[PDB]
């Protein structure tokens, strides 16, 4: 009855998954041993609960990572598949030679996991787009599972490479090669980039030393809020599919933007009484979203907002109307009433009000534009290309991937500029 | 018979006014219960706001 498996991949995807599982355990009142104090968890002998997630990676370091952190004993060893080498920041080493011999096995651990459910609402993936392991394996797996279960939807909670603050030197190749395939067999590519996460955690919470734990926790909160209106009753309920129907007008404009609310520090926490219009002003601000792309620089094709807690639905709908009507320029004309709302009934742990905003908006083609810029700059000289062409990859697939990327961005531009 | 008809209509009108005053009793009780409602909800709102903000 509308269950969700949680496939992971790569080190970043694995850390995000561990954080998300422990946050969900916090919301659903579970302890790090799996005892109470069906959509996500599964029942197990002795009243125990085990998450319905698989954990794949080539390097066994992330194994000890998800063991060390709390709530690591919730998972089951049958879902700990792990290689030995680690693609070491090489895309093809997780898509053709070394990654392949794992995906097969992973298929097994999916096929004796999906059929475990009875009415599966779809999958969801958590991985990176630059790291070879995560990107490559997740792309191959998206391929296989879309070949297997085409009827269900597969959200991809992807973290695109940090555009300007790069930590590796082979991001563009991996990102382009992966997006070329993700645009085909994916349905909800919600992009995240550490630039925006540091921006938020600096200029909205004044925190001292932001480690990856805090960014993972924030993305966890957003991930939970995305489907909590499904997990719980509400005055106006939604799901993983109503979002898709109300968010994409064409089978390939499905790349989203994520935003969470509210977020303040103790100083600002003392002030600013909590009320729905303040939440709207916080969610529809530019820099308050998980993507380093000022949304004013594009138009919102469409945008949904899920509220959590108790409120007055008239206030919600009236604020939505006021905000889509006053700033008519930043919104798109040829589609009317392009905003969407939904309301749950159980807010998070001690948070009287919570908003999760998901928006399909043509203001995110700039990210792909600049990533493809870096790519085509590093490809005209065939730089760092032997590492790939030595592993069966040719040099035509790169041109195909870049041309598909440019076709996607051209689609965004073309059907943004359209009129009625 | 004229006197009897006059008396009966007088009693009927008295019953009318009596039911009207009953309904007014009910309306005033309604208004005051609504004010009780709004003040209690305001205090509950302050309580939930303290609970959410002191949540460090
Ligand atoms: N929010 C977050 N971002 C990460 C994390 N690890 C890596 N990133 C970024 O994601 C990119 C590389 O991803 P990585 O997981 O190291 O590649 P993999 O080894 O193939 O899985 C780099 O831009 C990293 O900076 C993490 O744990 N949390």
């Amino acid at each position: 009855m509308r269950e969700i498996v949680h496939i992971q991949g790569g080190q970043c995807g694995n850390q995000i998954g561990a954080k998300f599982w422990e946050v969900i355990s916090d919301e659903h009142g579970i302890d790090p041993t799996g005892t109470y104090h069906n959509v996500y968890y599964n029942e197990a002998t002795g009243g125990r609960y085990v998450p319905r997630a698989i954990l794949m990676d080539l390097e066994p370091g992330t194994m000890d990572s998800v063991r060390a952190g709390p709530f690591g004993q919730l998972f089951r060893p049958d879902n700990f598949v792990f290689g030995q080498t680690g693609a070491g920041n090489n895309w093809a080493k997780g898509h053709y030679t070394e990654g392949a011999e794992l995906i097969d096995s992973v298929l097994d651990v999916v096929r004796k996991e999906a059929e475990g459910c009875d009415c599966l609402q779809g999958f969801q993936i958590t991985h990176s787009l630059g790291g070879g392991t995560g990107s490559g394996m997740g792309t191959l797996l998206i391929s296989k599972v879309r070949e297997e279960y085409p009827d269900r939807i597969m959200e991809t909670f992807s973290v695109v490479p940090s555009p300007k603050v790069s930590d590796t030197v082979v991001e563009p190749y991996n990102a382009t090669l992966s997006v070329h395939q993700l645009v085909e067999n994916a349905d909800e590519c919600m992009v995240i980039d550490n630039e925006a996460l540091y921006d938020i955690c600096f200029r909205t919470l004044k925190l001292t030393t932001p480690t990856y734990g805090d960014l993972n926790h924030l993305v966890s909160a957003a991930m939970s809020g995305v489907t909590c209106c499904l997990r719980f009753p509400g005055q106006l309920n939604s799901d993983l599919r109503k979002l898709a129907v109300n968010l994409i007008p064409f089978p390939r404009l499905h790349f989203f933007m994520i935003g969470f609310a509210p977020l303040t520090s103790r100083g600002s926490q003392q002030y600013r009484a909590l009320t729905v219009p303040e939440l709207t002003q916080q969610m529809f601000d530019a820099k308050n979203m998980m993507c380093a792309a000022d949304p004013r620089h594009g138009r919102y094709l469409t945008a949904s907002a899920l509220f959590r807690g108790r409120m007055s639905t008239k206030e919600v709908d009236e604020q939505m109307l006021n905000v889509q009507n006053k700033n008519s320029s930043y919104f798109v004309e040829w589609i009317p009433n392009n905003i969407k709302s939904s309301i749950c009934d159980i807010p998070p742990k001690g948070l009287k009000m919570a908003v999760t905003f998901v928006g399909n908006s043509t203001a995110i083609q700039e990210m792909f534009k600049r990533v493809a810029e870096q790519f085509t700059a590093m490809f005209r000289r065939k730089a760092f290309l032997h590492w790939y062409t030595g592993e069966g990859m040719d040099e035509m697939e790169f041109t195909e991937a870049e041309s598909n990327m440019n076709d996607l961005v051209s689609e965004y531009q073309q059907y943004q500029d359209a009129t009625a | 018979i004229n006197m009897m008809r006059g008396d009966l209509e007088d009693n009927l009108n008295q019953k009318r006014r009596n039911w009207e005053k009953n309904t007014k009793e009910f309306n005033i009780q309604q208004r005051n219960e609504k004010l009780d409602y709004e003040r209690s909800s305001h205090l509950d709102n302050q309580a939930q706001n303290q609970y959410h903000i002191t949540y460090c």
